[PDB]
């Protein structure tokens, strides 16, 4: 057994092993994951912890073949009421990677563009879960000359203890800040929530901010319906951070190849800064990768929510909902640029496709942030 | 590092 | 859906889908399977949740007639580094019923009366992992009028965390009784252990105890070498607690129906005295009951090593190796019984078998305790 | 209560 021709191997086997799932009996698909099972490791090689994701991503999917056995062996998981580790890899993506902290920045700059000269804002922010984002906003509100504004945020997330949590940390920055703050926590899922219905106060300016939360609707016009529900409330700016990688393909095999091409990459980012061994690079591969992995492999219909698209056919669709491009400031992106010199974060590199900003790892796009105007 | 992504770009060929 | 008729029905299924994997093909394994799989909850009747696990217990037989669904299904879960949950099921267990702390009372009882006029004592613990065990000997070592003797106890386990942690809690407790106490830790699993290596300073006394732990040794005449070499060491008492249920069955289905026996008793404790939505009665039937029923059904061989027995057959094992039964005293036996009227623990009643004790819950024998002297 | 050890009882007269 030796190592780097395993590497192409594992790959070849992946698809060998996807063709017989999607046409035909798993007699030849138990051949390749045998074999696939003995070269594959959650500690070993950046390919060999890929095949060792996308390997059980596969039985999965020839589980639900026979509902009977995947029902029985789930048949013990009621009792899961765990949220502390939920946040925990929240936190970690946050540190271990830039993409939130670049995504954040550029929000909030944007933002900050759209509320000058505003003495009531309104924000919403759709799957409300990381407090940092708005840390950062009521430093920056208070920094600027004219003074700090009355300020409202409405936070989405299915889980009261996050919201909660939220509020408590967000309160207690804004007092000592000496700014007017309100926070109003709405506990639903995003399916179930209902835009129109949200309270607005008249005077306010609204900014909506969707991170990484746009591409769970194309799993259920689910989209546009969304859109427009935004549209009627008539924001100031929408800012929408979306993952950027054809991830929703018709096919297994044309949305397997395409997927494992982008998490080859971020995977790399962690074998690059990180020693193999830290159960951190393993709790994020595993609890937040994995799951997406498994998703967009193993789950299909409306139980797939992955369904991450490119950049441009997001731009079409919000176009679509008549919303205009805000171009994003050359100094918010020399930011992010300098963020991405330091604090390792070594490869990473930023470009732009029209007024939006794409993130990429060693010329592979992977996220993209995007500032749009409310049209007429 | 022999990138990983590497890897899938040598075999794609093939 | 009704309910007290389904519990007759859910065992009919189980034999029913039973028979199907033993003899031939998983088809009409699937529709019982399936039919199971919508009736059995984790947090619902006690029924329920018996067959909740044993319908797990038959899936995973199934899948290793195709160790690659198997293998690639377990692929990412080799970063386990977790013994803290490890136990707080082992505490759970011992607060939640009554077996251990009957067993470490009788042991100590048992173990007292032989070392009477022995300034030098020397006990050997298989699998010490509760501490309180030896916290009892400590104390009653103190306590009998002659005065505590000088006092070694060897530790055998596994994992060197929880050596480190009993040593820590019985050296503290030792010197503030003014005892002359030493902890010897040895770190090795129960196959490789060798008994006849370990250290003896001669003019002591010898103590044998086996909580739980004689039973692994049938998966590997791997039994009768161990109880002579313990014989080799000329203890003064060997103390035997074990399960009084006959599980090693030849064939799946009489290994199967009186499992469910003794399974079902030991979950009536459950329901009759806990809360159905409380955490730790679900976290010790899934954690440490449903993970032995796993190993009865899922598993044969040599990775099956619960093969629990009937008090009879290790009456006449430990026979064979040169060991004579030593009477448990009528006064111990008295306290058993009077531990299990307090402190709830109502319906455990325990009998004598011979000399030896057994712990049984409405008429249905669960664990048996035995004290044996070294013959010759 | 109204045992789950009777239940199997009962089943396995029938």
């Amino acid at each position: 057994l030796k190592p780097e021709e395993r590497g192409l191997y594992l790959i070849h086997l992946l698809l060998t092993c996807a063709n017989h799932v999607a046409s035909g009996s798993l007699q030849n698909a138990n051949a390749a994951l045998e074999q696939l099972s003995h070269l594959a490791s959650p500690d070993g090689d950046t390919m060999q912890r890929i095949a060792a994701y996308f390997t059980e991503a596969l039985a999965n999917r020839i589980l639900k073949s026979w509902p009977g056995l995947y029902k029985a062996l789930n048949a013990t998981q009621t009792r899961t009421n765990n949220v502390s580790e939920e946040i925990h890899v929240r936190r970690l993506f946050f540190e271990m990677f830039p993409i939130l902290k670049v995504s954040y920045l550029l929000t909030n700059r944007a933002i900050l563009e759209a509320m000058e000269g505003e003495k009531m804002v309104h924000v919403i922010d759709l799957d409300a879960s990381e407090p940092a984002q708005w840390l950062a906003l009521l430093q920056a509100f208070n920094s600027r000359p004219e003074g700090p504004p009355h300020l409202r945020i409405t936070g989405v997330h299915h889980q009261k203890e996050v919201l909660e949590q939220m509020a408590h940390r967000l309160i207690e920055e804004a007092e000592k800040l000496d700014i007017p703050f309100q926070f109003n926590p709405v506990v639903s899922r995003l399916d179930c929530l209902n835009v129109e219905q949200l309270r607005v106060k008249t005077g306010e300016a609204l900014a909506v901010s969707s991170v990484l939360q746009l591409h769970t609707f194309l799993a259920s016009g689910r989209t546009d319906s969304f859109l427009n529900a935004i549209w009627g409330l008539s924001p100031k700016v929408m800012v929408v951070t979306e993952q950027d990688s054809d991830h929703n393909g018709s096919t297994l095999m044309e949305r397997l190849l395409e997927s494992l091409y982008t998490y080859a990459a971020l995977f790399d980012c962690l074998e690059t800064k990180v020693p193999r061994t830290s159960q951190d690079r393993i709790k994020v591969e595993k609890m937040l990768f994995g799951e997406e992995i498994k998703n967009i492999i193993s789950c299909e219909g409306f139980e797939r929510r992955e369904r991450h698209e490119k950049l441009e056919k997001w731009s079409q669709r919000i176009d679509l909902a008549g919303f205009g491009n805000v171009p994003l400031s050359y100094y918010a992106m020399l930011q992010a640029r300098r963020l991405l010199q330091g604090c390792g974060f070594d490869g990473y590199r930023i470009k732009e496709e029209s007024g939006c900003a794409v993130i990429c790892w060693q010329d592979r796009p992977l996220y993209s942030v995007s500032a749009w105007r409310c049209r007429k | 590092s022999m990138s990983a992504t590497a890897l899938l770009q040598k075999a794609a060929q093939m």
